[PDB]
């Protein structure tokens, strides 16, 4: 059993800079068999470098490979968009194999204000008995940021899922939505429910509320 | 060199479920050739199922020992893979890959599959409207969105049309997320603000596109003026 852990989780590079990827085994690998693998979201992985220093074939020759034993390093000259995609580095002198966490990598970009809008539940999904309240955050950078749901003054939680989007192809943001979903009865023992949303480039938080009946 | 799987795209918990991964254009007989199944949970990394060398040569992950099957089939030149003891945490899309040696290893991947694993049936999707109570704040623009939830398998294509059959560009699309057996999802549009206060259209139209009906509810404004 060896353990493949990928330190950072998520990177912010620019293009045309130098990215390098680590990877960090749980034990020394026999003969430094380890291979590094390209995956993109909707298609199929592809292979890049086998044994961590021979290319493959229809493999650009900017993607090098390095080092041996516990510590082996990604670099990749001359960045390119199509580039910003998940990668994983995996060991096939294992037998059974194992793969690591992989690291996702982002265009980095200035920091820009969010947009915070809230829906409230439909009287048509009310005769349903599910009430749901949907907090949405569009046009936001970094990726990270805290969402959390305030209703009567109590804090909620282990009720919120959370959904992300991708990165957008043209303008480099993201977008996440949030969903809140408690009971009907519960619904009508609550007046005013609000999300509060904190971002880098705010100098105080902003919160967004309704008043039951008015909608 | 290709790869194609192939099998149910709905399975029902604790039951047998078996996937076929077709390929053609080599055979299994020189050394260092292998077929494996890796599996990804949306969200999560690659996980390794198990590797079939030559000579009837199998592999097995401790961590899922007596728990899979390897069986593989010259006469159809495809392998065959047996899955027991269903959990909906296991749901993932599996591929399967050749290796042409030693040290090239999944050298050539397939298309892959997605097989959900939800005690639920495929029922039609349904759609709530979202009206904006956004006040005292009209800011660059208007935001209303379309509710589908209760769909199954996660497939569904969002398109935003005005009361004349017109197009708009939205292009924000979020993806699902597994809540109590079923995915839920939420799409939205930007609008300017001065269109609401203006023609008399006062609601638009929201369409999916599911292959368990083609049912469209309308959202209408909240209006400014
Ligand atoms: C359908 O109605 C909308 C009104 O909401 C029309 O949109 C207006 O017309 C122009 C020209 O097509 C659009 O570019 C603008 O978005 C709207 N005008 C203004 C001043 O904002 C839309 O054109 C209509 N569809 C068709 C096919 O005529």
């Amino acid at each position: 059993e060896i353990v493949l852990t990928q330190s950072p989780g998520t990177l912010s590079l620019s293009p045309g800079e130098r990215a390098t990827l680590s990877c960090r085994a749980s034990e020394t690998v026999s003969n430094d068999k380890v291979a590094w693998y390209q995956q993109k979201p909707g298609q199929a992985p592809r292979l890049l470098i086998y044994g961590a220093s021979s290319r493959a074939t229809g493999i650009p020759d900017r993607f090098s490979g390095s080092g041996s034993g516990t510590d082996f390093t990604l670099s990749i000259s001359g960045l390119e968009p199509e580039d910003f995609v998940v990668y994983y580095c995996q060991q096939y002198a294992s037998s059974p194999r194992t793969f690591g966490q992989g690291t996702k990598v982002e265009i980095k970009r200035t920091v820009a204000a969010p947009s915070v809008f809230i829906f409230p539940p439909s009287d048509e999904q009310l005769k349903s008995g599910t009430a749901s309240v949907v907090c949405l955050l569009n046009n936001f950078y970094p990726r990270e940021a805290k969402v959390q749901w305030k209703v009567d003054n109590a804090l909620q939680s282990g009720n919120s899922q959370e959904s992300v989007t991708e990165q957008d192809s043209k303008d480099s943001t993201y977008s996440l939505s949030s969903t809140l979903t408690l009971s009907k009865a519960d619904y009508e023992k609550h007046k005013v429910y609000a999300c509060e949303v904190t971002h880098q480039g705010l100098s105080s938080p902003v919160t967004k509320s309704f008043n039951r009946g008015e909608c | 060199v290709t790869l194609k799987e192939s099998g149910p795209t709905l399975v029902k918990p604790t039951q047998t479920l078996t996937l076929t991964c077709t390929f053609s254009g080599f055979s299994l007989t020189t050394t260092g050739e292998g077929v494996g199944w890796i599996r990804q949970p949306p969200g999560k990394a690659l996980e390794f199922l198990a590797f079939i060398y030559w000579n009837d040569a199998k592999r097995y992950n401790p961590s899922l020992q007596s728990r899979l099957t390897i069986t593989k089939d010259a006469s159809k030149k495809q392998v065959v893979l047996t899955l027991t003891n269903l959990d909906p945490v296991d749901t993932a899309t599996y591929y399967c890959a050749r290796t042409s040696g030693w040290d090239i290893e999944f050298e050539y991947w397939g298309q892959g599959t997605l097989v959900t694993v939800s005690s639920g049936s495929a029922s039609a999707p349904t759609l709530f409207p979202l009206v904006s109570c956004e006040n005292s704040s009209p800011s660059s623009t208007v935001a209303v969105g379309c509710l589908a939830q209760d769909f199954l398998p996660d497939s569904i294509t969002f398109s935003w049309k005005y009361k004349n059959n017109s197009d708009i560009s939205s292009t924000r699309g979020f993806p699902s997320v597994l809540r109590g057996g079923k995915y839920a999802a939420t799409s939205q549009v930007l609008l300017p603000s001065k269109d609401v206060m203006q023609g008399t259209d006062e609601h638009v139209v929201c369409k999916v596109q599911h292959p368990n009906g083609n049912k469209e509810k309308d959202v209408p404004l909240p209006v400014v003026i």
